[PDB]
RNA sequence: UUGACAUUGUGAAGAGACAUAGUUUCUUUACUUAUUCAAUGAAGCGGAGCUGGAAUUCAUUUUCCACGUUCUAGCAUUCAAGGUCCCAUUCGGGGCUGAUCCGGGUU
RNA sequence: GCUUGUGACGGCCCGUGAAAAUCCACAGGAAGGAAUAGUUUUCAUGCCAGGUCGUACUGAUAACCGCAGCAGGUCUCCAAG
RNA sequence: GAUGGGGAAGCUCCGUUUCAAAGGCCUGAUUUUAUGCAGGCCACCAUCGAAAGGGAAUCCGGUUAAGAUUCCGGAACCUGG
């Protein structure tokens, strides 16, 4: 009121200078910016060929926790965890003269992509998961393929970045379990059949579903608008 | 032998334009925000001489939608559009001498210059002092607009593409004889240096597919194929008539 | 959540932070000495009988002086040489590639006796 | 032009060392009266809209 | 310059063979992500919604246009005044709204 | 009067006869400011400093180019009776 | 004529703001302290290229065998602090 003033303003066009928006939508980014956008774009208006795009189907956040629950039990040895099981076993072994059996059997994940084949090739994992991301796809591309001719149910799951937590390194590419202490063994069957119900079974038909072909929205409400007005007036 | 003087102009040393003294590029407003869904007003500050050009130019200030500050395009002067007038910019801008509009939003007949060949390009059709081009149809669906082009060709653009209403200024400039040498000097001194011309029949054959013999002569067809090539292409090049053109002209 | 409101269309190279540098090991293990000292910037007295007519009729002491070495230089090093003040200094390039340094000292000093007591005449 | 005291680079006027005073008459009116028949522009068809 | 092959992909109608099931091949005409051209200090796109209103209602909306600037050689800038909420009331200062939502395809 | 400078004009052009550094001004009003005393250096006066390189002479029937102290060539200012 | 670049077997050729994440000023925040962060800007994108173009400011008198708008005398003016 007192003597302040109401003004409003006026951008109706011309007149009143252009108020600060956010043209967020507009920036011209750099390069590397555009190019890993456009690389997912791209990547989904072809139509890819159905041995990829049975990745993307990755497993459920629900199910996926309860598995990194589980596989988090059997993370290997860290550092410090090796370094003072050897002080036990080099002191130890050699004077209570134990035949380098002062150390219990370890059970835990299996990890490295060469390793984890020869696994599922010697039908010892029991569980293998394998990341969705992974850039030269290649390196994994034939695992759902082969973990179903072996018999070994497996999951495509988000992160390898997450497979990398629970085995220590930045990265990983395959998580596999073989070995499990009975305690665990019960949770286990229950996940593997979650997971063999959304991948193993269901391959053989995701093996017929190419992918991709997408529009992007400009061009689907092009044809959702000329397709609605069309046909039915 | 040598090369002729027709290829040597493509290095561009000494043929390149003489391009000092000019006001700088002619153009349109950029097809922004106000120009496509209203129009925008501004006011012609100036109308002024272009060295080398028939036509005069048009200096004319708009606002910035976006900064506080002037900015100045550089129009060409339909005739008739003074100093201190308002120009219209815009679709939704009134069809009179001076505005700039969509060739969709001017009915048949408008006469405009300056026009685009695609939307926003800033100005492409009849600029030359006293050219025009005149809508002829309009196609409402894929929205193109037909028009009669200066030479007579008629084309078809978009209906989006911007002209602007009435025809340049400075018309009739070549209606008047040049009268001496000298006159046609300062004028392509203020061009290019295209200016005097030997004819190939004066040269020698080093120089010429014309040039030699104990007469002036051409000395075989000069009339050359689109097919020729580079040293080859002097005279009527690919000519499909020739001789004095006798009767009516004028496309139908 | 959601993004970020940029209100610039233009995106820019983000300000990094610009370490200095801390070494491992130096330049070069001894620092040079200073390359233009006073013994090294006003080189000799010039004794020509047009120059010593400066000394005596001009209050003006007249030295061959290093080529690196400018006014500045060469008054603070006439100053300390010489427990003399200096009004200004004039300079130029002799033809055979050697600064003359017209120096004139002020109404307190005599350059005549400073003359002979660096010991020309 | 910085070796001179500011009062010999205007007169005392708005607009003073920049704008020829007949010239400051001038957009002085227009201005005014521009803005006056701005509130004659509204009323006129704020009447209109309840007058249709 | 003209043809073939490679860059080369996606629909649709039509021709063409195992001899009138659809794997395959060309004629047409669609698609956009390759490729190509233009523009801009990648500024207002595409989709929905508000209000108005032409419209004629065959149950009620079945739609279509709009949806801040044109007597004048002025003036238009400080995240905007206003409105409203916070800091613990200092001067300063911050959200929201003013300026509707949704998709990040610069057009 | 002569040479040069400059003004206000007038002729001409399909010719209408550079740029940038730099300087000032204005519109704006962020903000900063007095009565026990504040603002003010575009008013005056006052203090210190200003580096580096060139700087002689010739410039022509002998100091430059023409094999040379060549009747040739080689840009320009001042201009008495 | 460098530069992100694009050609070229390559000596290098093209491009000069060009399909580039291109850079720097004003003060505030420090009163561990020297300068991090806090705003708001401005997006101009190298550089060389005129001793006749543009351009801050000096004059008269005297003086040398040979320098002088440069020394001496007197009287100024400009830029920066
Ligand atoms: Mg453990
Ligand atoms: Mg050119
Ligand atoms: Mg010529
Ligand atoms: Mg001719
Ligand atoms: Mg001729
Ligand atoms: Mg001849
Ligand atoms: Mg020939
Ligand atoms: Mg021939
Ligand atoms: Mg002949
Ligand atoms: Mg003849
Ligand atoms: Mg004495
Ligand atoms: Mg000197
Ligand atoms: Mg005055
Ligand atoms: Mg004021
Ligand atoms: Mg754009
Ligand atoms: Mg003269
Ligand atoms: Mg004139
Ligand atoms: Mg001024
Ligand atoms: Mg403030
Ligand atoms: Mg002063
Ligand atoms: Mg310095
Ligand atoms: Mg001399
Ligand atoms: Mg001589
Ligand atoms: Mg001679
Ligand atoms: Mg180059
Ligand atoms: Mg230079
Ligand atoms: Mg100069
Ligand atoms: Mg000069
Ligand atoms: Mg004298
Ligand atoms: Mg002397
Ligand atoms: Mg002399
Ligand atoms: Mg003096
Ligand atoms: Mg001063």
């Amino acid at each position: 009121n007192p003597l302040t003033h109401s003004t409003p303003k006026n951008f109706g066009i011309g007149q009143a200078v252009q108020p600060k928006r956010n043209l967020s939508r507009y920036v011209k980014w750099p390069e590397y910016v555009r190019v890993q956008r456009q690389k997912k774009i791209l990547s989904i208006r072809l139509k890819v060929p159905p041995t990829i795009a049975q990745f993307q189907y990755t497993l459920d956040r629900n199910t996926a926790a309860e598995t990194f629950k589980l596989f988090n039990k059997y993370r290997p040895e860290t550092a410090a965890e090796k370094k003072e099981r050897l002080t036990k076993e080099a002191a130890a072994v050699a004077e209570g003269k134990s035949k380098q059996d002062a150390s219990p059997k370890p059970y835990a994940v299996k990890y490295g992509l060469n390793h984890v084949v020869a696994l599922i090739e010697n039908k010892k994992a029991k569980l293998v998961l394998i990341a969705n991301d992974v850039d030269p796809i290649e390196l994994v591309v034939f695992l759902p393929a082969l973990c179903k001719k072996m018999g070994v149910p497996y999951a495509i799951v988000k992160g390898k970045a997450r497979l990398g937590t629970l085995v220590n390194q930045k990265t990983s590419a395959v998580a596999a379990l073989t070995e499990v202490r009975a305690e665990d063994e019960a949770a286990l069957a229950k996940l593997v059949s979650t997971i063999d119900a959304n991948f193993a079974d269901k391959y053989d038909e995701v093996k017929k579903h190419w992918g991709g072909g997408i529009l992007g929205n400009k061009a689907q409400a092009k044809m959702d608008k000329r397709a609605k007005n069309s046909d039915s007036a | 032998g040598r090369v002729i003087r027709n290829q040597r102009k493509g290095a561009g040393s000494i043929f390149t334009s003489h391009t000092r003294l000019r006001q700088g590029a002619a153009k349109l407003r950029t097809l922004d925000y106000a120009e496509r869904h209203g129009y925008i007003r501004g006011i012609v500050k100036q109308i002024v001489h272009d060295s080398g050009r028939g036509a005069p130019l048009a200096k004319v200030v708009f606002r910035d939608p976006y900064k506080y500050r002037l900015r100045e395009e550089i129009f060409i002067a339909n005739e008739g559009v003074h100093t201190g007038q308002f120009i219209y910019a815009g679709k939704k801008a009134s069809l009179n001498v001076g505005n700039v509009l969509p060739l969709g939003s001017v009915p048949e007949g408008t006469i405009v210059s300056n026009v685009e060949e695609k939307p926003g390009d800033r100005g492409a059709l009849a600029r030359a002092s006293g050219n025009y081009v005149i809508i002829i149809g309009h196609n409402p669906d894929e929205n193109k607009t037909r028009v009669r082009l200066p030479s007579g060709a008629k084309k078809v653009i978009s209906s989006d593409a911007r002209g602007v209403i009435g025809v340049i200024a400075g018309g009739g400039r070549v209606d008047k004889p040049l009268l001496k040498a000298g006159r046609a000097f300062h004028k392509y001194r203020l061009k290019r240096n295209s200016w005097p011309k030997t004819r190939g029949v004066a040269m020698n054959p080093v120089d010429h597919p014309h040039g030699g013999g104990n007469h002036q002569h051409i000395g075989k067809a000069s009339t050359i194929s689109r097919g020729a090539v580079s040293g080859q292409k002097a005279g009527l090049i690919a000519a499909r008539r020739t001789g004095l053109l006798r009767g009516s002209q004028k496309t139908q | 959540k959601a993004l970020k409101v940029r209100t610039s269309a233009t995106f820019r190279l983000p300000k990094t932070l610009k370490l200095a540098r801390a070494p491992k090991y130096a330049s070069k293990a001894v620092p040079h000495y200073n390359r233009l000292d006073s013994y090294k910037v006003i080189e000799q007295p010039i004794t020509s009988e047009t120059a010593m007519k400066k000394v005596e009729d001009g209050n003006i002491l007249v030295f061959q002086v290093s080529m690196k070495a400018n006014k500045y230089q060469i008054k603070k090093a006439v100053k300390e040489l010489y427990e003399v003040d200096v009004l200004k200094v004039n300079t130029l390039v002799r033809p055979n590639g050697t600064k003359k340094a017209y120096v004139r000292l002020t109404a307190d000093y005599d350059a005549l006796d400073i003359a002979n007591r660096i010991g020309y005449i | 032009y910085a070796t001179v005291s500011k009062t010999h680079k205007t007169v005392s006027r708005a607009y003073g060392g920049s704008r020829c005073a007949n010239c400051v008459k001038e957009r002085i009116i227009r201005a005014f009266l521009i803005e006056e028949q701005k509130i004659v522009k509204k009323v006129v068809k704020e009447q209109t809209e309840a007058a249709k």
